[PDB]
């Protein structure tokens, strides 16, 4: 999971 | 907004309709290529294709089960670019891009159409 | 094999999945979540739901054109996994994360779930 | 386009  | 970001999720979906076309699951028209039949996701065509994107948007088309593609269309070339579809991996060779850039062309993936022409380009 | 691969496949049939998604072309399930209906594609469901995916595998529930969940899934959570099914992009917020990961555990969401205990966990 |  990211921060896009 | 604030969202967080899964970056296998789109790859994971694309593996899994690849799986679910393999099994023949949901699949909901089949392709004519001259003699050979393709079964494939209507979605997907649409989401990978111009060609196919116009004509299941069509009021009458998008009911078909068959669609019959130009009978100068290379049946090895549609299967490479419905894998294509499917996986994100092109099996382009010396032997088959003439066909795959054509069919590409007809099919309206653009992309596709791009790495041919570069990749015929070095080879002159 | 010797096929190339072209980076932002996947992402782009998935933004056009969304895009037939929003223009409700080719859906072909209503999901009922109490007083509330969602429109989708069936093959995106299974491609990211395990719940989803036993579902449309049965000889007989495949056939549906109405699936009803159960009374206690919460809509706005099922929404916004709906959202991240066709987008990637996962809107968890302190106000939804308990009816995200509630929703995500029923719908057999895995990846969404391990999110959500860890974002749960680091709060407390 | 990449080597995948
Ligand atoms: O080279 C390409 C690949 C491609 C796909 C589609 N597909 C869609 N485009 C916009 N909205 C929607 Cl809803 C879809 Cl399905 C249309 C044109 C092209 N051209
Ligand atoms: O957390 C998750 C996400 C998910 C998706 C699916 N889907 C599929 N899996 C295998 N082959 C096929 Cl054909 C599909 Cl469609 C099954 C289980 C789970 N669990
Ligand atoms: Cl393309
Ligand atoms: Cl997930």
């Amino acid at each position: 999971w990211v921060i896009p | 907004d604030s969202c967080i970001q899964f970056t296998r999720h789109a790859s994971d979906v694309l593996l899994n309709l690849n799986r679910l076309r393999s099994r023949d699951i949901l699949t909901d028209v089949v392709i004519v290529v001259s003699r050979e039949q393709f079964r494939a996701h209507k979605t997907v065509l649409m989401a990978c294709s111009g060609l196919f994107y116009s004509i299941f948007t069509d009021q009458l088309k998008c009911n078909l089960s068959v669609i019959n593609l130009d009978p100068e269309i290379n049946p090895e070339g549609f299967c490479i670019l419905l894998d294509f579809m499917y996986t994100s991996r092109l099996n382009l060779r010396e032997g088959n891009i003439m066909a795959v850039m054509a069919t590409a062309m007809y099919l309206q993936m653009e992309h596709v159409v791009d790495t041919c022409r570069k990749f015929i380009k070095a080879s002159e």
